[PDB]
C-alpha cells in the first residue's frame, strides 16, 4: 500500500481572539435545552415585582442579543483616542 | 518558629515557619502539600494591620509585610488570575476543585450576578459534584437541607419555599445521572465562565472630570463600566494596545502602542488601589501573552 | 347683626409627617396633564435600546406605583433591630 | 489682608479679609451682600490642600483651615441643605434664584436622575424663567442653541438632532405664556423636589460583613440603598429615631431612642466621610426639628 502526509505547524492561536469565542449554551445544545426548560418551570413562580437592577441590565441584554464575547467585541472598536474620549465623556 | 495556617477553598494547613521564610518559600509549601502544580493563577492573601486584604508578596520575608501580628499568622490561599478557557486551561483535580468552589462561592453571595434560570442550572452541577448520582436511598426528602444551592436574590424573586426549592433542584440532580463528579465541576465552570462578572476585578475610579465608573481588570484586558452597571462595559482595551501602565499617587496612566493616541488616565480613590490595579494589569498581561506566545 | 368666633391654636405641622406628603404631579392637574402630553410627544423619538440602569429602574419604579414618599413610609415600617438586621443581611 | 473670591450660582463677589477673619464673619459679608435672609440653608464650599471639596467651619479662622494656599482664595456659596418644601420655606427671590440654579445644574449633569418627560417639562420652565413669554420677533430659530437645556442621557436616548429637541421645547415655551419667570422657577423647584435623588447627600458605606452600600442623608432622615439603586431606599430610620451618633476613626455608630434595640452601625471609606456624615445629620436634624416646633 501507499501512504503521504505534509508536515506544517499550524498555529491555532490568535490575539485577541476572545473577541470570536462563544458561550457554552450557543456551543452545547444540552445546556441551551436545559435553561430553555428551567425558563419555563421557573415563569409561574416568580414574582415579577422583585426585579433588582442586574435582573433588569440582563434581561435587556438578551432581548438585544448581547453576550460577553460579542460586547467586549463591539466596545473595543474604533482607535485609542476615540475610545478615550468617550472615556472622559462619561 | 512563626505558626501559620493557611486555608484553601476545602483544607487548612497548619505551617511552622522560620522568621527568615519569604512569601513563595511558604506558597511552595503550601502548593506542594497540596498537589498543587498550576501555580500561576494562585496567591496566598492575608488582612494587614489596617484590615486590609493583601495578597503576600513572594520576594520579601512574610515577617517584613503587615502581616496582622497574631497567632497563627491566617492566609487564605486563592486565585488570584483566571484561565480565558477552563477546558483548555485547568488539567489539574485539585485547580478544578479550587476554581470551582471558589467561583461557586462568588455566585452564591452574589459578587457575580447570575441569573435565576443559570443559577439553577448551576445549583444541580454542584449537587452531581458533591452527591455524585441520585439514589433514592441516600437521597430521602431534606438531603439538601444544609448546601447553599442559591443566591438569596433567586429566593427572594420565587414564591416557594425550601422543600420546593429542594424538590425543584432534585429533579435536575437526577437529570445528570451518570455524569462523573469531575464532569460536574467542570460543566459548572464552563457555563459560569459566560457570565458578564465573571472572572472580573472591579475598581472604583474617576475620570479627568470628576465622573464615578469601575475599571474592570480580567483575563482579557481592561473595560469601563457606567456606575450603575457592571455586566455590560461601555469601553475596553485589549493587552495587545497597552505599552505600559505606572501611576503617581491617586493618578493611573495606560500608555498606547504607538504614539498619536493620548494616555488613557484615570483617578483611584487610594494608592493601596492603584498598586493592585498595577500588579493585576501586569499578572493577567503576562499570563495573556504567555497563552499565546509560549 | 351677631357674630360669634371660637379661639384656639391649630397646629398643622407633625413628626414624621413627610410619610403622607404627595408629589406635585399628584396635586396639580395642569403638571399632570403636560407630562402626560411629553410621554406621548415622545414615545415616537425614543430610542429604546438606549436605556440606563436608572431608567429602567425609574420605569419599574412606575409600573409597580412607587413615589419618593410612599416608599419612604413603607421603608421605615418595622422596628429599629428589624431593621437593622435587614441592614446587616443586604 | 487676604484676597478672597465667592462665587454664588449666578454672581462673583470680591473680598478682601484680615487674617483675623472667622468663615463666620465671611459669611456674613457675603449674605449681607447679596441680600440673603435664609441663610440657614447655605454654606461656604472650598477646595482643600489635600483636594477635597470642604464646607468652611464658621466658628473657625479662615487661614486657620486647609485652604489652598493661593489667591485670591476661591469659596463657592452653595446649599448645604435643602427644606422639606420649597413653597413654604424659601420666601426670598435671591433663594429660590439660588436653589434653582444648584438643583437645575444637578439635574443637568445627571447627579440626579430625572426621566425625560420630566427634564424636557423642567427644560421648558427654565426657558420662561430665563426669557420670560416666547416673543416671535426675539425669540427666532436657534433662540435656545446656547443652552443646557437637557442632560446628556435623554439627548442619546431621543432620535432628535439640535433644532428638533429646540423647536419641541419652543412649544413647551410657548405653554407657559404669562407665567412670570419667579413662578417658572417656583414651579420648576416643586416639580424638581419630588425627584428620588433630590436634596440626597450619598455616602459609600459598607455593614459588618463588608457589603458595599450607599447612606443617603437628607432633611427627612437617614436612608440606605443597595449599591446599584440610588431612587428607590431600601431602609429607613425617620430623625425622631436617632437619639445620638457619633465616629470612632471609619465606624460610625448610630444609637436609638429606647434601649432595646442595638446600635446602627457602618463602615465609611475615610474618616473625612465620616466627619461629613456627623455634620450633615446635625444640620438637617435641627432644621426638622425647628420647623416642627420653634
Amino acid at each position: 500500500a501507499e501512504a503521504s502526509a505534509d508536515l506544517r505547524a499550524d498555529a491555532m492561536a490568535k490575539d485577541r481572539s476572545e473577541e470570536e469565542r462563544t458561550t457554552e449554551a450557543e456551543k452545547n445544545e444540552r445546556v441551551q435545552k436545559h435553561l430553555k426548560a428551567l425558563t419555563s418551570e421557573l415563569a409561574n413562580a416568580r414574582d415579577e415585582s422583585k426585579k433588582t437592577a442586574n435582573d433588569m441590565i440582563h434581561a435587556e441584554n438578551m432581548r438585544l442579543g448581547r453576550d460577553k464575547y460579542k460586547t467586549l467585541r463591539q466596545i473595543r472598536q474604533g482607535n485609542t483616542k476615540q475610545r478615550i474620549d468617550e472615556f472622559e465623556s462619561m | 518558629t512563626i505558626s501559620v495556617r493557611v486555608t484553601t477553598m476545602d483544607a487548612e494547613l497548619e505551617f511552622a515557619i522560620q522568621p527568615n521564610t519569604t512569601g513563595k518559600q511558604l506558597f511552595d509549601q503550601v502548593v506542594k502539600t497540596i498537589g498543587l502544580r498550576e501555580v500561576w493563577f494562585f496567591g496566598l492573601q492575608y488582612q494587614d494591620t489596617k484590615g486590609f486584604s493583601t495578597w503576600l508578596k513572594l520576594n520579601k520575608k512574610v515577617t517584613a509585610q503587615d502581616v496582622r501580628k497574631e497567632s497563627p499568622l491566617l492566609f487564605k490561599f486563592r486565585a488570584k488570575f483566571y484561565p480565558e478557557d477552563v477546558s483548555e486551561e485547568l488539567i489539574q483535580d485539585i485547580t478544578q476543585r479550587l476554581f470551582f468552589l471558589q467561583v461557586k462561592e462568588g455566585i452564591l453571595n452574589d459578587d457575580i450576578y447570575c441569573p435565576p434560570e443559570t443559577a439553577v442550572l448551576l445549583a444541580s452541577y454542584a449537587v452531581q459534584s458533591k452527591y455524585g448520582d441520585f439514589n433514592k436511598e441516600v437521597h430521602k426528602s431534606g438531603y439538601l437541607a444544609g448546601d447553599k444551592l442559591l443566591p438569596q436574590r433567586v429566593l427572594e424573586q420565587h414564591k416557594l419555599n425550601k422543600d420546593q426549592w429542594e424538590e425543584r433542584i432534585q429533579v435536575w440532580h437526577e437529570e445528570h445521572r451518570g455524569m462523573l463528579r469531575e464532569d460536574a465541576v467542570l460543566e459548572y465552570l464552563k457555563i459560569a465562565q459566560d457570565l458578564e462578572m465573571y472572572g472580573v476585578n472591579y475598581f472604583s475610579i474617576k475620570n479627568k472630570k470628576g465622573s464615578e465608573l469601575w475599571l474592570g481588570v480580567d483575563a482579557l484586558g481592561l473595560n469601563i463600566y457606567e456606575q450603575n452597571d457592571r455586566l455590560t462595559p461601555k469601553i475596553g482595551f485589549p493587552w495587545s494596545e497597552i505599552r505600559n501602565i505606572s501611576f503617581n499617587d491617586k493618578k493611573f496612566v495606560i500608555k498606547p502602542i504607538d504614539k498619536k493616541a493620548p494616555d488613557f488616565v484615570f483617578y483611584a480613590p487610594r494608592l493601596r488601589i492603584n498598586k493592585r490595579i498595577l500588579a493585576l494589569c501586569m499578572g493577567n498581561h503576562e499570563l495573556y501573552m504567555r497563552r499565546r506566545k509560549p
